[PDB]
RNA sequence: AGCAGAGUGGCGCAGCGGAAGCGUGCUGGGCCCAUAACCCAGAGGUCGAUGGAUCGAAACCAUCCUCUGCUACCA
């Protein structure tokens, strides 16, 4: 279904809906962050200005960021808009859609991981995996809760969704094989150019205690690409811990070489 | 190791690598590899060992002919001897240096420290050739004369017109020691006589007197960086300190100093500078370990200087005596000097511009080649015989052998002259 | 050499596991008496290779191939 435990979009919903047919005076166009849903476009009001072309080889199944004009909960006609979006950007909506769909796919199988999609009890998947975050406030506070699962490395089988298999053969490999999780390794460039007779020893010096400095609290190989330039690639999984990286190679760079009395670029 | 050097010294368009490969072997390379557009302007380093099959070719390793490969339209066939695990004779180093109308300073700096030359010659350019007169005369103040004239590029040029060529520059030279220097016709195309001119660089070349005993006297004029990207953190090691030792035998693990060095901290003047010491880390000969540096010969000196001290050429012209060196530290120049009538190094078929030059005035930068080192000074008093010059950086005279000055009569400094240390 | 980027339709070049993308060139019709301007339709895919971890990579992930560049040369 979906992974909001809200079933329907609200008034001045910003919404995610998918073009699947062009119709009589616009389409039938379906919500994705809610199920399935179908909403409507134009005659009335979608377009701003006047330039009078649709496509040249846009052909099918697009998305439209729309911001819900009018809903029928019951009778189930979504009224869709455009043309009061001054700030409602279809980028933010499309990449939040783009997570959207990997928060939606992670929280649908589950059923310990083969997977299967389709289908479990629906409803109750949701409420297990889906909507427990999304009952877990707030809205924001589920935005980081749920990229608190996929950060997989950081950690895996902390604070609750315990619920519901155990999860935990998901929570290990279906995260990482559904998300596929992107992409981040931080590059970290330290160039000193020691230009005397003296300083320039303390470059290799601070690269030595820069291996030592990376085998002590092991952060990861602190490099010479260059006589000047010492570059590290540091690998990113806990979004903090290249910052660890980094400073425990500034420290060195900083103040071995100040002990020997040259200059540095970082 | 090495006992002699000769200078592969040629004017432009008469080819460098078909020359020095066919009595080397080695061939001389640095950046722009992308290599040369014409003729090789850089200074560079070629090794070899030299030997005979009591036959006076230079053979191949491949000792039992000889079939260069410098043309295909027709087999080089000459006959050095054949194959029986020949005898060394020597150990044969080059220093090959530019040979540009724009380069003619950097060629006085590699120039300073070898011991023997080849004048290469191309037929393709003007009979009164102006290279031939700028090189030899400056191979004249540079206590050489071990000179070989090798008429490099007569492949196309025929025997009528490089007949004109080498009877003209011996004519301009006649002030100057070239007459003792045989005039080889070569093929830069059939690899021809290369038997006969390898029998010359060692009849014409011998072992130089060259002190053994004496303190070592290494001047860099190449630098070399075993540091190289890609390097590690455990894998810590100096800078080599690659020149010709015209002095002075030296040994591994010599602290040696580049004696007249950097500027010191907070010169509010001139006067303080420190020599770089460093220790030897190792010494090559031609492939090969030695722990003796025998002078003469353009050897790698591997020293303790940092990476930074040979990730570039920075040690062209650097007086890299041993710790504690003798000779002095210079950054204000007292020179005599004597002007050359003829602008030399440059002249054309309508002898431009070789003309007598306005003498040197006051306060004007002038190229000092002091030794062999490559440094620019202004002159403070200049008088007819006593030039008061100031370097912008402390550089040391080896000994008082000679000096090269040059005056920007264009956009490169042009040889007015030469003179002494003082 | 270590280094930094890309490889994707003929090109420009989208893209990140529930996807081989548009923008241009490209051909026919429509429209008109016709052109221009334009509409519809046709044609253009080794996502470099290898592929695997895989429910299925283009992606993920590596490797090598190509291009772009570097200390500027490293006895």
């Amino acid at each position: 279904c979906r992974f909001y435990q809200h079933k329907f979009p609200e008034v001045e919903d910003v919404v995610m809906v998918n073009v699947r047919s062009i119709a009589e005076m616009g389409a039938y166009v379906s919500l994705l962050e809610y199920n399935n849903i179908e909403g409507m476009i134009l005659l009335s009001e979608l377009s701003r200005r006047r330039i009078r072309s649709i496509n040249k080889l846009i052909r099918i199944g697009r998305n439209e960021c729309v911001v819900v004009i009018r809903v029928d909960k019951e009778k189930g006609y979504i009224d869709l808009s455009k043309r009061r979006v001054s700030p409602e950007e279809a980028i933010k909506c499309e990449d939040k859609f783009t997570k959207s769909k990997t928060v939606y796919s992670i929280l649908r199988h589950v059923a310990e991981v083969l997977e299967y999609t389709k289908d479990e009890q629906l409803e109750s998947l949701f409420q297990r995996t889906a909507w427990v975050f999304d009952d877990k406030y707030k809205r924001p506070g589920y935005g980081a809760y749920d990229a608190f699962k996929h950060a997989v490395s950081d950690p895996s089988i902390l604070d609750s969704l315990d619920l519901n298999e155990d999860e935990r053969e998901v929570l290990i490999n279906n995260i990482n094989r559904r998300l596929t999780p992107q992409a981040v390794k931080i590059r970290a460039d330290i160039e000193v150019a020691c230009y005397g007779y003296e300083g320039i020893d303390a470059v290799k010096e601070a690269l030595r205690a820069g291996l030592n400095c990376s085998t002590e609290t092991m952060p990861i190989k602190i490099n010479l690409i260059a006589p000047p330039r010492y570059v590290m690639t540091t690998t990113t999984l806990e979004r903090t811990e290249g910052l660890s990286v980094l400073n425990q190679a500034m420290a060195v760079i900083k103040e071995k070489i100040e002990e020997k009395r040259g200059v540095f670029n970082v | 190791q090495a006992t002699i050097n000769i200078g592969t010294i040629g004017h432009v368009a008469h080819g460098k690598s078909t020359v020095v490969k066919a009595i080397s072997g080695v061939h001389t390379v640095r950046f722009k590899n992308e290599l040369e557009r014409n003729i090789t302007i850089k200074l560079g380093y070629a090794n070899a060992k030299i030997y005979k099959l009591d036959d006076p070719s230079c053979p191949r390793p491949e000792c039992y002919r000889s079939c260069g490969s410098s043309t295909p339209d027709e087999f080089p066939t000459d006959i050095p001897g054949t194959k029986g695990n020949f005898k060394l004779v020597r150990h044969v180093s080059f220093v090959d240096c530019p040979g540009h109308d724009i380069l003619m300073a950097t060629m006085l700096n590699g120039a300073a420290v070898m011991d023997a030359a080849l004048l290469l010659i191309a037929g393709n350019e003007s009979c009164p050739q102006p290279q031939t007169s700028e090189h030899l005369a400056a191979i004249e103040i540079m206590k050489l004369k071990h000179i070989l004239i090798l008429q490099n590029k007569i492949d196309l040029v025929k025997e009528s017109q490089a007949k004109e060529q080498y009877e003209q520059i011996l004519a301009f030279v006649q002030g100057t020691v070239a007459e003792g220097a045989p005039i080889i016709p070569i093929s830069a195309q059939l690899k021809y006589n290369i038997e006969v001119v390898c029998e010359y660089i060692v009849k014409k070349i011998p072992v130089p007197p060259r002190d053994f005993t004496s303190e070592p006297r290494l001047i860099v004029i190449r630098s070399f960086d075993v540091n190289k990207p890609g390097c590690e953190v455990d894998d810590l090691k100096g800078g080599v300190a690659g020149g010709s030792i015209l002095k002075g035998v030296l040994k591994v693990g010599q602290e040696i100093e580049v004696r007249p060095g950097i500027v010191s901290k907070d010169s509010e003047g001139k006067l303080m500078c420190k020599p770089i010491f460093s220790k030897i880390v190792s010494l090559f000969a031609e492939h090969n370990d030695l722990q003796y540096a025998a002078p003469g010969g353009l050897i790698g000196v591997g020293t303790k200087i940092d990476p930074t001290l040979c990730r570039a050429d920075r040690m062209v012209g650097q007086v890299l005596g041993a710790v504690g060196a003798l000779p002095e530290i210079f950054t204000e120049l007292e020179i005599s000097y004597f002007l050359l009538r003829r602008l030399l190094g440059v002249r054309t078929e309508g002898d431009k511009k070789a003309a007598k030059v306005q003498k040197l005035s006051k306060n004007e930068v002038l190229m000092v080649n002091i030794g062999s080192l490559s440094t620019g000074g202004r002159v403070s008093a200049v008088k007819a015989d006593l030039g008061k010059i100031v370097l912008t950086n402390p550089v040391c005279t080896e000994v008082g052998e000679k000096i090269a000055l040059s005056r920007r009569v264009e956009k490169h400094w042009r040889l007015i002259g030469w003179g002494q240390i003082r």
